[PDB]
């Protein structure tokens, strides 16, 4: 994550103003809704038949809430996303088993939601910018593959 | 395979994107050229600056081929027949490229449409433009 | 898509696979669980050690659901129709998976067939895979 | 990198009796031809018009001569392939612009170059072990997209 003061400016004055609670639910929920395999890793939610279940299953809603945080978290130790996350990683990958191209779907599932809750607020440099912190991140988890 | 509940999404969500249907092509674009900087050795030839009137008439050609897509949605194989030739053979695009427009493409829509761009039409939107993604990339397979 | 060309090279390298079909489609498998550890998250009730008599004879539903495609090439949309349900619906295997498992069985034909697995075989072959791994994940789209 | 004792003995024994000079160029060749967008890469090397062309210009089994170079020279530093790349990485990168998804497609089409050159002697686990590699490679040139 190289982030230069532009970029730096457009992801903290945005996730400052962020829903820290919904908007992490928001993404979670999608996720399993647009790319139904990934359910297959929440079975112990409850119902997930329908998109609506989904998106009010309360076990969801705390998950995804649990998720935004390690963001906040890695977006606040930008220097360093390969020690934060090593946790993390072990726990998703000799543990979870998920595949490293499924962290990159939440990643991008997420910049879809920021910018439907801030819609023309997330201009094109804004979300160049994410990008590149999403991708930071999906390579810190994807780490212990190694 | 797309279903009648999606068809539906994508006819409804593309109707209430109407007008602005060629802005939109554009936005896409730029978002592209921005987060993924490797997708430009494709456009030298193009001016990238943000007031580029090559990138908005561009955009305007991507917004009216996926208008032609929903606009015949049951057959898209045949329709988009000719972009496939002109993408695969002439072209050489790498089929990764069709991911991260796609992407910018659905990222451009929920910043325009807060009201329908739920969680379902998402979904069905995302299964179009692979679909689409699809038959441009098909005449490699 | 797959042209004639195509089509002779599949029928071709198929043929000359024959007999040993299912003793391959049992090396692929392991290959992969060896390779890529990941996707063992579903097979738990089965045995990966390498004299399985599971893997061996799922080897055998796997190789004869591929001849069944190569022999009604033309149509396996609607032959591979039901493995569709299954694979998509009932199991939700993710589509890198496909992926995956077509890249080591190419890797076990050219381990056998020295002879006929020239560059454009090969290619012929990739397409090939690239089709039925676009059906069966197909009930997503 | 890990590759633990039995896997370094299975990538040295094979990788020991290769021949360095055809197999470089059987590999890059099959590149072009079974991933056809690629070519857009090497306009400058002739006729690739079909496999034949291909799989006979010169300047094609004169690159692919290069390449498995950094290989051997990667496989010989296991312990660091991300100093290694530095250099590749800046070109393939800021310079080239290929996207790193391609960078595995030429890490398996070689495992199949090496399938069919050994075949029964490369074995299931012999696989499994190169391919850490060449994924510890794909990793080392996208590297620089950060
Ligand atoms: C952007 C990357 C991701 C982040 C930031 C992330 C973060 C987390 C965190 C913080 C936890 C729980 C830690 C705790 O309970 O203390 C977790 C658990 C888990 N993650 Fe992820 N994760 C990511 C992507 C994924 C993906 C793509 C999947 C695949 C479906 C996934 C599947 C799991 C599962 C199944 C659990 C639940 C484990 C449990 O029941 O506690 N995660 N993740
Ligand atoms: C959703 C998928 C896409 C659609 C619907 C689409 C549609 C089109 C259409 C209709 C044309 C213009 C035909 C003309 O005006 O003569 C075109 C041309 C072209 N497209 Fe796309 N395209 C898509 C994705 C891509 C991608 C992913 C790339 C590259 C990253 C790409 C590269 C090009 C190039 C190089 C041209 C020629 C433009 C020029 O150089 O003047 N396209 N596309
Ligand atoms: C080339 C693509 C593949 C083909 C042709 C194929 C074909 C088949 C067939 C014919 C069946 C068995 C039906 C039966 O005996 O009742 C099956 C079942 C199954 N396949 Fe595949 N398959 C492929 C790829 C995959 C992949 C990539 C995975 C996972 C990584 C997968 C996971 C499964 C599972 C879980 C079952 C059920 C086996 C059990 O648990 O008993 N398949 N497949
Ligand atoms: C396994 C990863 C790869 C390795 C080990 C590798 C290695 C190399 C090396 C050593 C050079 C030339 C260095 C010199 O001339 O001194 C080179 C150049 C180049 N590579 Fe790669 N490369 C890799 C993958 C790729 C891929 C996937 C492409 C995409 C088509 C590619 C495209 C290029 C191009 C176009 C050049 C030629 C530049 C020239 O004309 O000098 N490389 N690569």
């Amino acid at each position: 994550v190289h982030l230069t003061p532009e970029e730096k400016s457009a992801v903290t004055a945005l996730w400052g103003k962020v829903n820290v609670d919904e908007v992490g639910g928001e993404a979670l929920g999608r996720l399993l809704v647009v790319y139904p395999w990934t359910q297959r890793f929440f079975e112990s939610f409850g119902d997930l038949s329908t998109p609506d279940a989904v998106m009010g299953n309360p076990k969801v809603k705390a998950h995804g809430k649990k998720v935004l945080g390690a963001f906040s978290d890695g977006l606040a130790h930008l220097d360093n996303l390969k020690g934060t996350f090593a946790t993390l990683s072990e726990l998703h990958c000799d543990k979870l088993h998920v595949d490293p191209e499924n962290f990159r779907l939440l990643g991008n599932v997420l910049v879809c939601v920021l910018a439907h809750h801030f819609g023309k607020e997330f201009t094109p440099p804004v979300q160049a910018a994410y990008q590149k912190v999403v991708a930071g991140v999906a390579n810190a988890l994807a780490h212990k593959y190694h | 395979v797309l279903s009648p509940a999606d068809k539906t999404n994508v006819k409804a969500a593309w109707g209430k994107v109407g007008a602005h249907a060629g802005e939109y092509g554009a936005e896409a674009l730029e978002r592209m050229f921005l987060s993924f900087p490797t997708t430009k050795t494709y456009f030298p030839h193009f001016d990238l600056s943000h007031g580029s009137a090559q990138v908005k008439g561009h955009g305007k050609k991507v917004a009216d081929a996926l208008t032609n897509a929903v606009a015949h949605v049951d057959d898209m194989p045949n329709a988009l027949s000719a972009l496939s030739d002109l993408h695969a053979h002439k072209l050489r695009v790498d089929p990764v490229n069709f991911k991260l427009l796609s992407h910018c493409l659905l990222v451009t829509l929920a910043a325009h449409l807060p009201a329908e761009f739920t969680p379902a039409v998402h979904a069905s939107l995302d299964k179009f433009l692979a679909s689409v993604s699809t038959v441009l990339t098909s005449k490699y397979r």
